[PDB]
RNA sequence: UAACUUGGGAGUCAGAACAUGGGUGAUAAGGUCCGUGUUCGAAAGGGAAACAGCCCAGACCACCAGCUAAGGUCCCAAAAUAUAUGUUAAGUGGAAAAGGAUGUGGCGUACAGAGUGACACUGCGCCGAAAAUGUACCGGGGCUAAACAUAUUACCGAAGCUGUGGAUUGUCCUUUG
């Protein structure tokens, strides 16, 4: 359940969501990574699921890495109501993933024990994925 | 007595900046043609709406 | 003022005589649409029929292209609740031949009163003998 | 089932009124500002509330005055 | 044999001994005009091509001078309270050939 | 034997570096000491096997107009997702 | 080629769609509120099958004259069943996703006796794909090129431009032309 501890302001405005990403285009901490391609939100919600299933598989083989953080949340209306009379309260957190982005990173296993982690929690996500390596 | 401009294109849904440097060159209606020297603020009009006239 | 118009006391109409062994049914129709419309003569007069006629021998032995044989149907609705009938192209070749080639001629023809004038001078047999030998009918080599 | 914001004050005309280069006169208004974001250099003067005026008749100019520090002044015509 | 002319922006097709009508010339009533720009001379005599056959006049007399049947220009559009009625008659010349 | 290598005269569009790329050329700069600042134009392909060897601060040894420069990689732009070099910097010590 | 000043007379204060930069809503609405440009409003003509806002283009009048724009050239229906080299077999073209497949091209890195495996980045297809009067999402016939990609050479096509003859208003202001 990754969240903030303390936020300024509770309603903001929402990312553009349109170009490509900023930085953290490489692998940095372990062997292997998640790239992703497209573009697309990223819950807390969704990040919990996709690494509990890594963790599983690997059998606490190694270490794993998550290089997003929910930052940015947002707002939602009650149900059945007309339009205006203020703005909403807040839902969730959220992160803005673009492509050429990392995503998780895992060390202290082999190429194949890793690359079996990252198929079945790129699964969980709403974008899609692709393996990369410490580029040489 | 360098240059020949001829307007192909209308003016009919461009932007009213265009519009005003086809005046400034001496272009009334389509196919409308004028005769001018090259000089270093002529080709700074061209330049401008060089995908409405033609020059030769 | 000086263009000529056609009348019905210059216009000769001849007969022909085309064979469909062998032909693509689309291409085939395209031309035959023209010959009935008079689009070949140098007198085409668009308010009056100036075409010729025409016979089409061995109709049964027309050509179609893929799957066509199966995926291409025919609809008709009887005007009754839930009347509508079906039959695909390769089962009416086998049934009325001379029905398929008919159908896919009338409708590159317009829709008026001079156009189903235009379309009674058409003959189709599905195999090679055709009643119309007094006509004197001369063979036609598609373009 | 309300909003608590909704206040607003009227917006101030701040910024430049004359431009680089430009003659103006001895009491001429040259730049309103909040404090000073740009000092005054020769014949100019700063107001009650930080505006900044000319004193004589000359063309502006604007100019750095120090490391990340601006001023402007006015120079009589010859 | 004939000729094509050009005289006022178009092209016809004359004989020797027929009847035209044409866009007003210049000529008044009874006098003789001559069409200096023959596009082609056909028939089965020896014919020539183009762009214009050098001589080769075409001669004939001026007959009438009138203005065709008046024509009535109207226009309006629906529910603007807005029309226009004008009146026209395009004078002519009538010549009648002579030689070619 | 040393790797062969073009000059880049003037200056290229948009379009021009694009399809200098589509090809399997890479544009790349040399600016060490002892040498001038000059555009060069090398094969993707033959620089990726040829830093096998040297490894990453081995010399490369360049040619530029018929006169070979022993060099070394300073620098070099990567894309990721194509998996594609962009640029690469030459420094000559 | 305008602009400014003084005076006489007005109308207008319900706006709309498209592109684009934002708030709001749910990165829903032919939703709603602001910035910027165009069109409609008050604009006929050609194209988009029909279709105020989209594309081309601004109708003084007459003609059985010519050249072009958008968009097009098998038939309905005016113009190439044009030329050169390649791709797709599904009616794809002529409606959609996550995912699933030695379907088929292009460019790069002893296997049951001289041919088999393993990857990266990419063309065009397949499955995923169920609504109520009747074919029913090519406008119709129909098409395997009459589909797609990269080019060349012709032609058709507006009330746009030109040619010819006439109206009204001007500016020309030195042989009423």
């Amino acid at each position: 359940m990754l969240l903030p501890k303390r936020v300024k302001y509770r309603r903001q405005h929402r990312p553009k969501t349109t170009g490509r990403s900023k930085g953290g285009n490489y692998v940095t901490f372990g062997e292997f990574g998640l790239q992703a391609t497209t573009t697309s939100w990223i819950t807390s919600r969704q990040i919990e699921s996709a690494r509990i299933a890594m963790t599983r598989y690997m059998k606490r083989g190694g270490k794993v890495w998550i290089k997003i953080f929910p930052h940015t949340p947002y707002t939602k209306k009650p149900l059945e109501v007309r339009m205006g009379a203020g703005k909403g309260a807040v839902e969730g957190w959220i992160a803005v993933v673009k492509p050429g982005r990392i995503l998780f990173e895992v060390a202290g296993v082999s190429e194949e024990v890793a690359r079996e982690a990252l198929r079945l929690a790129s699964h969980k996500l709403p974008v899609k994925t692709k393996f990369v390596k410490r580029e040489e | 007595a360098k240059l020949q401009i001829t307007l192909t294109r209308s003016v009919i849904g461009r932007p009213e900046t265009q519009r005003k440097t086809v005046e400034a060159l001496g272009l009334k209606k389509t196919n409308s043609s004028v005769v001018v020297e090259d000089n270093p603020a002529i080709r700074g009009q061209i330049n401008k709406v060089k995908h409405l006239v033609t020059v030769e | 003022r000086q263009t000529f118009m056609a009348n019905e006391s210059n216009i000769e109409r001849k007969w022909y005589v085309i064979d469909a062994e062998g032909q693509t049914l689309g291409r085939l129709s395209s031309e035959v649409a023209s010959i009935l419309r008079g689009k070949n003569k140098v007198t085409y007069t668009p308010h009056v029929d100036t075409g010729d006629y025409v016979i089409v021998i061995n109709a049964s032995k027309i050509e179609f292209t893929g799957n066509k044989e199966t995926d291409k149907v025919y609809y008709r609705h009887s005007n009754h609740p839930g009347g509508i009938k079906s039959i695909t192209a390769g089962e009416l070749r086998r049934t009325n031949p001379e029905r398929l080639i008919e159908n896919s001629i009338k409708g590159m023809l317009p829709s008026t009163r001079l156009g189903e004038k235009q379309g009674k001078k058409l003959f189709v047999y599905g195999g090679a003998e055709h009643p119309h030998a007094a006509q004197q009918p001369e063979n036609y080599e598609l373009r | 089932s309300s909003t608590k914001n909704g206040r607003d004050s009227e917006s101030k005309r701040l910024g430049a009124k004359r431009a680089d280069g430009q003659f103006v006169t001895g009491g001429s208004i040259l730049y309103r500002q909040r404090g000073t974001k740009i000092y005054p250099g020769e014949n100019v003067g700063r107001g009650g509330d930080d505006t900044l005026f000319a004193k004589i008749d000359g063309v502006v100019k604007f100019e750095r005055k120090g490391r990340d520090k601006k001023q402007v002044s006015v120079y009589a015509v010859a | 044999m004939f000729a094509i002319i050009e005289t006022g922006g178009k092209q016809i097709k004359v004989e020797e001994g027929q009847e035209i009508f044409v866009e007003k010339l210049d000529v008044n009533e009874g006098d003789t005009f001559t069409f200096d720009k023959v596009l082609f001379v056909g028939g089965d005599s020896v014919k020539v091509g183009a762009p214009t056959v050098e001589g080769a006049t075409v001669t004939a007399t001026v007959n009438k001078q009138g203005r065709g049947k008046k024509i009535t220009v109207f226009t309006y559009k629906r529910r603007k309270n807005s029309k226009r009625k004008k009146g026209h008659r395009q004078p002519y010349t009538k010549l009648t050939i002579d030689k070619i | 034997a040393s790797l062969k290598s073009i000059i880049r005269q003037g200056k290229q569009t948009r379009s021009d570096l694009k399809q200098l790329r589509k090809s399997g050329k890479v544009p790349a700069v040399v600016y060490g000491y002892g040498t001038k600042n000059v555009s060069v134009k090398v094969d993707e392909v033959e620089f990726i096997k040829v830093i096998r060897e040297v490894g990453r601060n081995g010399v490369i040894e360049l040619g530029v107009g018929s006169k070979t420069i022993k060099v070394m990689v300073a620098d070099y732009q990567f894309d990721p997702l194509k998996n594609q070099i962009t640029h690469i910097d030459f420094l000559a010590i």
